């Protein structure tokens, strides 16, 4: 799941950090954070049920 | 807690070419073509300085879409594209991704995923004659919308009247090519402006 | 298979591939209306280099004994782009070309593999590679393939090239 955009302009943090200033990078970072959080929560719930 | 090993130093490796390639020729230039015959130029095999432009602040508009104008000094690009032409003083807003206007669907339009910068500055002295400048040409009549980065060259007569416009070559069948008028006798917004667009 | 070549509809990408012995088929022409009135593209690759121009050439055919090339074009008037570079072909042998045009950018894939010729088209496995990529920037809707009628000192060569 680490290769999904989730709506951002890319999938690698270092490209965003080397292409833009913080006021524009905040939104992409937020979208990525939300996606990865959702994936982790789903995995944990499945493990408990097993 | 967790433990990591911190770095010791940093290294940088870059190619080994040194040529001050013609950024001057595109900007320092004698005479640009018309809007509907925009010239496309190639920039390659360079060591290009970008902040050197910022030492001469005479451009009214300097906006960039997919990259900040200060991080250009530590990046490597390929296929640097330059487009230069001159338009009226109130079509500068129309030069943007996804706009509605005459030249927006008749002469020029950028895609919706642009990556580059647009620069515009005024020229009302070198490009104006008190008798009126009528050497700048543009299209006003066309039945179709063109795709981005597409050039149209056609001096044919528009089929405009309800009758076949083959023997009707005068009125009721308008020629699609018009020419502007630039004078030092009018105010702002009706004066020529120089535009350069860079694509990465 | 031509024995001693009109237009073929474009607009979905064209896969052109000859595999047999090839020293006859040389070039390709494109355009909206194939004439000297609207923008046209010409590509010539014969034995020494590649010559690419985008202009309104007079389509005057056979190519006898860099060689005699004025047959296809007479004069290039009022045009922008010119290009010359190293040739790609060589002089059994499968050659594959893919014509693409997106946003005005012209792609050309190439792939060459020496084989043994027993079938008109074998069952081999191929993966084409990108070689040349140019900013043509024009509107193309048909295409046509040249067949250079050489002179092997035989009043012309017995053309039997297949594609
Ligand atoms: C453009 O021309 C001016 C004229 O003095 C010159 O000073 C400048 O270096 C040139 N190049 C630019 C502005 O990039
Ligand atoms: C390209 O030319 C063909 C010629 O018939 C025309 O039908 C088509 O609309 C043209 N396309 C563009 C994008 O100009």
């Amino acid at each position: 799941q680490l290769s999904s955009n989730f709506g951002a302009i890319s999938s690698v943090l270092n490209d965003i950090l080397s292409r833009l200033d913080p006021p524009e990078a905040e939104v992409q970072i937020d979208r990525l954070i939300t996606g990865r959080l959702q994936s982790l929560q789903t995995y944990v719930t499945q493990q408990l049920i097993r | 807690s967790n433990f990591r090993v911190q770095p010791t130093e940093s290294i940088v490796r870059f190619p080994n070419i040194t040529n001050l390639c013609p950024f001057g020729e595109v900007f320092n230039a004698t005479r640009f073509a018309s809007v509907y015959a925009w010239n496309r130029k190639r920039i390659s095999n360079c060591v290009a300085d970008y902040s050197v432009l910022y030492n001469s602040a005479s451009f009214s508009t300097f906006k960039c879409y997919g990259v900040s104008p200060t991080k250009l000094n530590d990046l490597c690009f390929t296929n640097v594209y330059a487009d230069s032409f001159v338009i009226r003083g109130d079509e500068v807003r129309q030069i943007a991704p996804g706009q509605t206007g005459k030249i927006a669907d008749y002469n020029y339009k950028l895609p919706d995923d642009f990556t580059g910068c647009v620069i515009a500055w005024n020229s009302n002295n070198l490009d104006s004659k008190v008798g009126g400048n009528y050497n700048y040409l543009y299209r006003l009549f066309r039945k179709s919308n063109l795709k981005p980065f597409e050039r149209d060259i056609s001096t044919e007569i528009y089929q405009a009247g309800s009758t076949p416009c083959n023997g009707v070559e005068g009125f009721n069948c308008y020629f699609p090519l018009q020419s502007y008028g630039f004078q030092p006798t009018n105010g702002v917004g009706y004066q020529p402006y120089r535009v350069v667009v860079l694509s990465f | 298979h031509a024995i001693h070549n009109p237009v073929l509809p474009f607009n979905d990408g064209v896969y052109f591939a000859s595999t047999e012995k090839s020293n006859i088929i040389r070039g390709w022409i494109f355009g909206t209306t194939l004439d000297s009135k609207t923008q046209s593209l010409l590509i010539v690759n014969n034995a020494t280099n590649v010559v690419i121009k985008v202009c309104e050439f007079q389509f005057c055919p056979f190519l006898g004994v860099m060689e005699s090339e004025f047959r296809v074009y007479s004069s290039a008037n009022n045009c922008t782009f010119e290009y010359v570079s190293q040739p790609f072909l060589m002089d059994k042998n499968l050659r594959e070309f893919v014509f693409k045009n997106i946003d005005g950018y012209f792609k050309i894939y190439s792939k060459h593999t020496p084989i043994n010729l027993v079938r008109d088209l074998p069952q081999g496995f191929s993966a084409l590679e990108p070689l040349v990529d140019l900013p043509i920037g024009i509107n193309i809707t048909r295409f046509q393939t040249l067949l250079a009628l050489h002179r092997s000192y035989l009043g012309w060569t017995a053309g039997a090239a297949a594609y």
